């Protein structure tokens, strides 16, 4: 499988999530996304093919997971906006009030602006501290995937939201939306990769 | 919010 951020991943035959971003480990290669779509040792499978499993994930408190990959995949610094990539070309983190974009297999690429930081949402399995909010829209399958500005700044990965019976928050105003994600900087940090940039 |  070509490794893309936003793209669909299936865990234990079961749930879905997206691709936050390509990283290697030394000679290990692997994807960064969200804690709670695995558990440790759970397996990911893209297009049917078992790709890797969950090396290590934090949820909740935090929202981190990195899936380490067969040797056989191919990691690649970008990120899908509908047929079209965006270039992985670093993680500067940006400030509130920078526009910002996310990819995720069920809303696809979603922009919108940072509204805040350091936000604590209270997910029904626990807590979760320190995301960044955003109003780009999202739903449920969006986790893990990417958030990255338009010129190549990797943000973070999908966590959560308030979405809507229709499951997405793309219905209602950006004023109303809250679309939150896990840093990066941590994640890359926490478990020494390094990200994919091109 | 809920997570995902």
């Amino acid at each position: 499988a070509n490794i893309v951020g936003g793209i669909e991943y299936s865990i234990n035959n079961a749930s879905l999530c997206s691709v936050g971003f390509s990283v290697t480990r030394g000679a290990t290669k692997g994807f960064v996304t969200a804690g709670h779509c695995g558990t440790v040792n759970a397996t990911a499978r893209i297009g049917g093919a078992v790709v890797g499993t969950f090396a290590a994930r934090v949820f909740p408190g935090n929202d981190r997971a990195w899936v380490s990959l067969t040797s056989a995949q191919t990691l690649l610094p970008r990120v899908a906006n509908g047929s079209s990539f965006v270039t992985v070309r670093g993680s500067t983190e940006a400030a509130v009030g920078a526009a910002v974009c996310r990819s995720g297999r069920t809303t696809g690429y979603q922009c919108g602006t940072i509204t805040a930081k350091n936000v604590t949402a209270n997910y029904a399995e626990g807590a979760v501290r320190g995301l960044t909010q955003g109003n780009a829209c999202m739903g449920r399958g969006d986790s893990g995937g990417s958030w990255i500005t338009s010129a190549g700044q990797a943000q973070g990965v999908m966590s959560g939201g308030n979405v809507q019976s229709n499951g997405n928050n793309c219905g209602i105003p950006a004023s109303q939306r809250s679309s939150l994600f896990e840093r990066l900087q941590p994640i890359l940090s926490q478990y020494g990769l390094s990200l994919v940039t091109g | 919010a809920a997570p995902f």
